[PDB]
């Protein structure tokens, strides 16, 4: 299908899946990694 | 005439008439200089010898002759007088040949061995003068003016200043007083011109004005000159319009004026209407001003200009290789130039970029401060395939040049390009990429800055696009939305219909991204309005768009493009997806025509993502084999991090997790969440499974936490009612039941009104549980009435239609404490879930309480009585 | 050097200088105004004055050379 | 009800696709166009001087009584001219618009 593949070369890509996941806005969550780290290494 | 004339003012004019006297004392034989002149000098070269006349007559008759457009006749006559006159009688017949000779060697209507000639004779006939009389001030104004012609200018100036010098000292010896001489003023104010000194130069030019005025040659030339040198055009194009008012037969006044009206046609023009016509009057005064002058450079630059604007480029070529090239040697270097870049511009139009990038390579060399032939170059280094080559020729421009509006724009397209490669984003590191970035926006934003603040010029609407992209490539998508909104705007506030398609498709998948499709599914279909690929991507975009809103329009749109383009993989998802939750679908035709999509495009991502949200959210799939075996395979033996596979693998190994191996499930699934976190910190997913493992183990006070800021992005049925769960656990109903309410008008989910209606009657246990309460009681049972109804009513079994009933058997027991019949019902029920202890106490507890109430309700209507 | 020539061209510049300072100032502020800044905003909408609208308008006019080179 | 807390993954949501805009040679930087748009300010400025005479030609033949009668008096100029409006105007000094 060559009109397919013209189509093809002409579409970008707003939002790939995982850049769909995050959602209407954007929270932080770069302390997430630390704390969680902490919290589940002092029950480990 | 060729002579000033002003209303007032002196005059120069010569006497029109010589009369001859008569050897020996008949004296009056009239000579009429305008037309008594013999076209042969020798006529009156035998009357001048017969009657023994005097050598000024001679000169006066060459005069005459020359200021009539007979220079060689009367260099001829005075050349008779040459052998009649002898031995220092003939300096001033040398000074005039000398200055004869200097006007035969004035003009491009000429040859460089003919110039050569009359300036050699020049000098010879000075060389002669000099012998006999060298302190004549017109010897001395000759040398100067040959020092000039011969393209000597700072000794010229020398050679000036040291004669003024004399001169004042001479006259100072013998204390008579030094008038300024204009001819030297003359010659130093365009000595000066050339140093490039325009101020002293205009304080020259000026006051030859005030002491004289009608001095040919005309002044205001001059101040016109270092006026427009200065910055002044108005004052320039005056002066040259006084110069042509004065003496309407000087031609360089009549040019310099043609050039004035040019640039106020340019300029001054408000509308198409009045450029139309000012530009064509100019164009007529150049024709005329051609018809007798077909040898002159500016004209034929001009006609240049024209015809290139006018699309004829050969004719622009054979202008320069015909006439200038063969002048050449004759001609101003900027003229040259000029023409040059026109020549050029005729073959950057023609695609020829290697003669072009000569021509102007040429241009630069007679004038390196020609702006616009070094943009041609830089324009023709870009054709040439030379980018690194442009930017550094543009670069160098930009450090004399730097509010040139559009140099910004060009440096910030090249620059911007440059980023938006992906060729430059392998080869260097990110720092330099985003410092490119940088830099382009630096440009482009500058030129949008310079053409808003001269508010009469409009911006070219592409930077704004471009400033989007930029934007758009570092995932900001409301800077880029706002950009393109911008450019929309531009856009369409010049001709309004012809927007490009991608304009209103980009902006409305903008507008689906955040917000409603209400203008969305608009812009989509002007986009339609207006290519075989657009149409099927802008086909999806409207299936896509209608998933809310007519889910059945989407469901044909799909069809047709899988029924005529049966490749595209994200209709094929997003069909299969919307008649599957439409319900026009069986479970096993799913699978078969999923399988059929799953190992068809099987390797890659995209569709395997949907095939795991298959086998997980809703059909006969949920078993884990399945499950384990092809989420796995997302990431064996690849190097993927990529966050939806894995981040299911690690929420659903943790939900096995729910047992000493329960440790390490639970350990494992916090490592998959770190690994995931790491890479996306607004993985909102990640946060909300580190929320789940905080709050499922007893930790709900930092859980509760993150889920609440998790809701400030995530908007789902399911994050909200994870928090109302947390809030249940850890404390008092409001929180836990402010949030059903919410959870139930968050979406239509007929199945989690089945899962909130059980959890309800939990929520209203606990606090009818804190103390009794009749009132809240009753709402507590009508929502656990509900929820039994919505368990029976369905295709699911279970242990939901079981619990659900026993809720609502300990709801009506505890209302019993219309209330008798509310109490029989509960009776009924109770004995339907006929442990053994438990059966036993309501054997006894119905002897108890049916007759107890019967007593209180006895007891409430004796007391209503009274 | 106080000369008539000097000194009367001087004066004239003097007169002159003062005149077109004295005139650019009240300019803007006060002679062309009310509205007239709008028909400038018709300037904004030249087609000459734009991308393409050189070539365009100049193709437009009537005139034309005979040609000889 | 137990509590059962589950991390729904979102539906693979692949939105609406974009599209790349085509040529617009008019404006990318190899345009003559950005040329023509410099000329409508700069234009002719590059020929005001036609020659290195700059318009301005000496001659010496136009003034009377000095190339044949052997006197000057004329290259000195004339006494106490009152300029007309037009040549006074010029005496002023340039870019006094500002």
């Amino acid at each position: 299908d060559p009109v397919l593949a013209e189509t093809m070369k002409n579409e970008r890509v707003v939002q790939d899946h995982n850049s769909a996941l995050r959602g209407a806005r954007p929270i932080n969550f770069g302390y997430l990694i630390k704390d969680a780290e902490l919290k589940l290494v002092q029950s480990i | 005439a060729n002579t000033i004339k002003v209303e007032g003012y002196p005059s120069m004019e010569w006497p029109t008439s010589l009369d001859i006297p008569l050897k020996a004392s008949e004296e009056l034989v009239g000579i009429d200089l305008e037309t008594d002149l013999p076209d042969d000098p020798t006529d009156l070269k035998t009357l001048l010898v017969e009657e023994s006349s005097e050598k000024e007559h001679w000169l006066t008759i060459a005069l005459a002759y020359c200021n009539h457009g007979k220079t060689n006749e009367g260099i001829r006559l005075i050349e008779m007088a040459l052998d009649v006159f002898q031995n220092s009688e003939r300096a001033s017949l040398h000074t005039f040949l000398t200055w004869a000779h200097l006007n035969l060697a004035k003009g491009h209507s000429l040859s460089v061995e003919t110039k050569e000639h009359e300036l050699t004779q020049a000098e010879l006939n000075l060389k002669d003068a000099i012998g006999f009389d060298p302190t004549w001030i017109g010897n001395m104004l000759a040398t100067v003016e040959l020092y000039y012609q011969r393209g000597h200018y700072d000794k010229a100036l020398e050679t000036s200043d040291l004669f003024v010098k004399s001169i004042h000292a001479e006259d100072h010896r013998s204390g008579r007083q030094s008038k300024p001489n204009c001819l030297f003023l003359l010659l130093r104010a365009k000595l000066l011109y050339q140093k490039k000194n325009y101020v002293a130069s205009l304080k020259i030019f000026q006051e030859l004005l005030v002491i004289n005025p009608v001095l040919q040659p005309d002044p205001r030339i001059g101040i016109g000159l270092c006026f427009w040198q200065l910055k002044d055009p108005k004052m320039a194009i005056k002066s040259w319009q006084r110069a042509l008012q004065i003496n309407s037969k000087n031609t360089s006044a009549s040019i310099l004026v043609l050039l004035g009206e040019f640039h106020n046609s340019l300029t001054d023009s408000t509308n198409d209407e009045v450029f139309k016509e000012t530009f064509s009057k100019a164009l007529s005064d150049l024709k005329n001003i051609f018809s007798e002058n077909q040898n002159n450079p500016v004209l034929l630059t001009l006609l240049q200009t024209y015809h290139y604007f006018k699309g004829d480029f050969q004719t622009v070529l054979d202008i320069y290789h015909h006439k200038i090239l063969k002048m050449s040697p004759l001609i101003a270097k900027t003229v040259l130039s000029e023409s040059s870049f026109w020549c050029g511009r005729a073959h950057y139009a023609l695609g020829d970029y290697r003669k072009s990038f000569i021509m102007f390579q040429e241009s630069l060399k007679k004038n390196e401060d020609n702006l616009m032939a070094r943009l041609g170059l830089g324009q023709t280094q870009i054709k040439s395939n030379l980018l690194e080559e442009s930017i550094i020729t543009f670069e160098n421009l930009y450090k004399t040049n730097e509010s040139l509006q559009e140099l910004n724009y060009i440096l910030g397209l090249l620059y911007a390009g440059k980023t938006l490669d992906v060729k430059t984003s392998k080869s260097i590191p990110a720092k330099e990429l985003n410092k490119l970035n940088e830099k382009a926006l630096q440009y482009l934003e500058r030129y949008i800055k310079l053409t808003v603040a001269k508010k009469n010029q409009l911006i070219i609407s592409r930077v704004y696009l471009v400033i989007s992209q930029l934007y758009e490539s570092q995932n900001q998508y409301k800077i880029s939305l706002d950009f393109l909104s911008k450019a929309l705007e531009e856009m369409e506030f010049v001709n309004k219909d012809e927007v490009p398609l991608e304009i209103l498709n980009n902006l409305a998948c903008y507008h689906f991204i955040n917000g409603d499709l209400t203008k969305a599914d608009n812009l989509f279909e002007q986009a339609k309005a207006k290519n075989k690929s657009v149409n099927i991507t802008l086909e999806y975009n409207i299936a896509r768009t209608s998933e809310k809103t007519n889910w059945e329009k989407s469901e044909s749109i799909y069809s047709q493009i899988t029924s005529s383009h049966p490749s595209y993989i994200s209709a094929r998802i997003r069909n299969l997806y919307i008649k599957f939750a439409h319900s026009k679908i069986n479970d096993s035709e799913m699978n078969i025509e999923i399988n059929g999509l799953l190992e068809m495009n099987k390797s890659d991502l995209e569709m395997r993502s949907f095939y795991g949200w298959y086998l997980k959210n809703s059909e006969e799939r949920k078993n884990s084999e399945k499950s384990t075996s092809h989420n796995k395979e997302t990431l064996v033996k690849y190097n993927s991090h990529d966050a939806y596979a894995l981040i299911s693998l690690a929420n659903l190994y943790v939900t096995i997790a729910r047992q000493e191996k329960s440790k390490h499930s639970y350990l494992k699934a916090i490592q998959l969440y770190q690994k995931v976190l790491q890479i996306d910190p607004f993985n909102v997913f990640a946060a909300q499974g580190v929320a789940i493992i905080f709050a499922e183990s007893k930790r709900l006070g930092p859980a509760l936490e993150i889920l609440r800021k998790i809701r400030d992005s995530l908007d789902n049925e399911d994050v909200q009612l994870n928090l109302a769960h947390c809030l249940l656990e850890m404390r008092e109903f409001g929180k836990a039941i402010e949030n059903y309410e919410l959870v139930l008008k968050k979406f239509d989910n007929e199945r989690t009104r089945p899962h909130i209606l059980n959890l309800l009657g939990r929520a209203w246990y606990s606090r009818g549980m804190k103390e009794r309460s009749v009132s809240f009681f009753q709402k507590a049972l009508e929502n656990a009435k509900t929820a039994l109804e919505l368990f029976v009513q369905q295709s699911a079994k279970n242990k939901f239609i079981h619990s659900v009933k026993f809720n609502i058997a300990l709801l009506q027991f505890q209302i019993a404490e219309d209330s008798l019949e509310g109490l029989e019902e509960g009776l009924a029920l109770f004995k339907e879930l006929n442990k053994e202890e438990l059966e036993q106490r309501i054997q006894l507890g119905e002897t108890t309480m049916k007759s107890a109430l019967e007593r209180s309700l006895n007891e409430q209507e004796e007391f209503e009585k009274d | 050097l106080k000369t008539r020539t000097k000194v009367y061209y001087q004066e004239i510049q003097k007169e002159e200088n003062a005149k077109a300072k004295e005139m650019a100032q009240q300019e803007k502020l006060q002679e062309d105004r009310e509205t007239k800044e709008r028909r400038e905003k018709e300037l904004l909408l030249a087609q000459f004055r734009r991308l393409g609208g050189l070539e365009r308008m100049i193709g437009e006019l009537d005139i034309k050379f005979d040609f000889k080179f | 009800a137990p509590i059962k807390y589950q991390n729904s993954l979102p539906v693979p949501q692949l939105p609406p696709k974009l599209l790349a805009y085509p040529e617009a040679p008019e404006t990318n930087p190899d345009s003559s166009q950005l040329i023509n748009s410099l000329y409508v300010k700069t234009n002719i400025s590059n020929l005001i001087q036609q020659d290195e005479d700059l318009g301005m030609p000496v001659d010496l033949m136009k003034f009377p009584g000095l190339l044949n009668k052997l006197d000057s008096k004329l290259l000195y100029g004339f006494d106490n001219v009152k300029l007309d409006k037009d040549d006074r105007i010029l005496l002023r000094d340039p870019r006094i618009d500002r």
